[PDB]
């Protein structure tokens, strides 16, 4: 692919 | 005559090789990309010209090389194109002094994509230059070879279009929450553009990418993009209409969306690809 996203998330108890 | 570079090595009379690191900051162009600017990078002198006149080329077989010799071009030798690989001599610049001046050579890339680029490690090879030198005094004739390098990683573009970032990272609020993804696009001359995403999808929907996060993950979540709030799938085409030289925003934010099941305590990541095409 010509552009990478990278999301970084997180869920909480 | 003898020449020098920006950083830090020379070849002295009599020719030779050197190896060039360049600090690369390729461009798009109308109808060609320029991928290294050498008239920054390599000066020379005539070392008696009150007396010598010095007579500079291009030499045929000067290419890319490394990972970019299956590309084909132009190079600007002293304010005219010529095709590159070089097939034939470029006409002659005259060099009259003893202060160091540039060597008037850029080198430049065909389009082959819309907005997609080669990536290039620091330390690749990208080109080897072939300077020759004559003079109107003797019968030397020397080469000068100049292998050009990559001093830093890089993408060079391919296309029409190039974009703020080719690696972007966002981090969203703690679930659930959103956040803005920057991304915008531009064109050296106006192009009719779209995009489509790319990726691992766990839904029915082919629209929420899978947490593929490789510690504590999460369960029970994946990451949705939206536009404006409409849900882009995976393998369908948005269109940004006539994109130009001002940057266009892509107006894409991530989302957490829930995949089925316990919503479980973790991190969550998703790696989503981005690809233009003309319309």
């Amino acid at each position: 692919a010509d552009v990478t996203i990278t999301v970084n998330g997180k869920v909480v108890a | 005559f003898a020449c020098k570079t920006a950083n830090g090595t020379a070849i002295p009379i009599g020719g030779g090789s050197a190896n060039v690191y360049v600090n690369l900051a390729p461009a798009v162009n109308v109808g060609q990309n320029l991928v290294v600017d050498l008239s920054t990078q390599i000066f020379c002198h005539n070392d008696y010209p009150e007396t010598i006149t010095d007579y500079v080329t291009l030499q045929r077989g000067s290419a890319y090389g490394g990972v970019l010799s299956s590309f084909s071009g132009t190079v600007k030798y002293n304010g005219s194109s010529y095709p590159f690989p070089t097939t034939s001599e470029t006409p002659r610049v005259v060099y009259n002094s003893r202060t160091d001046k540039p060597w008037p050579v850029a080198l430049y890339l065909t389009p082959v994509s819309s907005a997609g680029g080669v990536a290039i490690k620091a330390g690749s090879l990208i080109a080897v230059l072939i300077l020759r030198q004559t003079n109107n005094y003797n019968s030397d004739d020397f080469q000068f070879v100049w292998n050009i390098y990559a001093n830093n990683d890089v993408v060079v573009p391919t296309g029409g279009c190039d974009v703020s970032a080719r690696d972007v990272t966002v981090t969203l609020p703690d679930y659930p929450g959103s956040v803005p993804i920057p991304l915008t696009v531009y064109c050296a001359k106006s192009q009719n553009l779209g995009y489509y995403l790319s990726g691992t999808t766990a839904d029915a929907g082919n629209s929420i990418f899978t947490n593929t996060a490789s510690f504590s993950p999460a369960q029970g979540v994946g990451v949705q993009l939206t536009r404006n709030g409409t849900i882009i799938p995976a393998n369908n085409t948005v269109s940004l209409g006539a994109v130009g030289t001002s940057a266009v925003s892509l107006g894409l934010t991530a989302n957490y969306a829930r995949t089925g099941g316990q919503v479980t305590a973790g991190n969550v990541q998703s790696i989503i690809g981005v690809t233009f095409v003309y319309q």
